[PDB]
């Protein structure tokens, strides 16, 4: 295993030999716990992997096959296993890595090999986010990850504005994130003004979870005073209404906090 | 736009399994 995937970081060095050699070694972040550091440690490996995103910079008129897009795609998937590995998330971070991405998140094209691109790189951010952890959540805030989920949001496939929502979530959940979100009121009404036009959406193309995920949202904007007077104000009437009522029958949680935040709000 | 090669069958799963991990 470990012979396998020495061989496999040497073999990304001939063209001959490199998409194998990514696909397999994506292949081991299932079953190889220590792979991150492998990676990261061997010389050149990052780089390797970081020459793979950069070379399609240039195929984004959107020119991407789907060849292109899936061989990326790998790369990206070991980034994200450097990303959720304790040992090379701080590292990961302080290279950087996040921005080699944010091009993908950016781009407007609607071609399939850019959505699988735009999927799994938000999927390495996620996996950031998903740890919670304060320097993650500082790291995003000063990159302006915001803007880039937030155009995702209003305008991406259902499934990447869920994971767009998601990680300006858990952004908003953390206490340094909703209070840099509530600093300006710009950031607070760009935020509600982007949830507010996907309710809109919501209602005409319904997803439970993204609207779980929206809701969320709307719910920790409520624990900031200056947000709560805001929202006193503007939130969207479907929140209060029937308009979910066939989407939420079933989501005990939702609906909880629906109640919740309207109770937050007086 | 709606063919898919193996390519696209391939990173459409690699996208949806490296989702599932985030518990969505």
């Amino acid at each position: 295993d470990r012979e396998k995937i020495y061989q496999w970081i040497n073999e990304l060095s001939s063209p001959e030999t490199r998409e194998n050699a990514l696909l397999e070694l994506s292949k081991k972040r299932e079953s190889v716990p220590d792979l991150a550091p492998m990676l990261w440690h061997s010389f050149g490996t990052i780089a390797a992997l970081l020459q793979e995103i950069v070379n399609i910079y240039p195929s984004i008129p959107p020119t991407l096959t789907a060849h292109q897009s899936n061989r990326v795609c790998n790369a990206l998937a070991l980034l994200q296993c450097v990303a959720s590995h304790p040992e090379t998330r701080s590292a990961f971070l302080a290279a950087h890595i996040p921005l080699f991405l944010y091009p993908f998140l950016h781009t407007v094209s609607k071609t399939r090999p850019f959505e699988y691109l735009r999927l799994t790189s938000l999927g390495v951010i996620g996996a950031l986010v998903k740890t919670d952890e304060q320097e993650v959540i500082n790291f995003l805030l000063t990159t302006e990850i915001i803007p880039l989920c937030l155009r995702i949001m209003e305008s991406g496939s259902e499934l990447s504005k869920t994971v767009a929502t998601f990680i300006l979530q858990k952004i908003l959940l953390d206490d340094t994130g909703l209070a840099y979100i509530c600093q300006t009121y710009e950031r607070f009404s760009h935020v509600a003004m982007i949830l507010g036009k996907m309710v809109l959406q919501l209602s005409k193309e319904p997803s439970a979870r993204l609207l779980k995920h929206v809701v969320r949202c709307y719910l920790r904007l409520s624990d900031n005073p200056r947000a709560r007077e805001a929202l006193r104000q503007c939130l969207p009437d479907q929140l209060k209404d029937t308009t979910f009522a066939q989407v939420l029958k079933d989501d005990t949680t939702t609906k909880r906090w629906l109640a919740q935040l309207v109770k937050n709000l007086q | 736009h709606m063919w898919e090669t193996l390519d696209d069958q391939r990173a459409l799963q690699l996208a949806l399994d490296q989702l599932s991990l985030l518990g969505l």
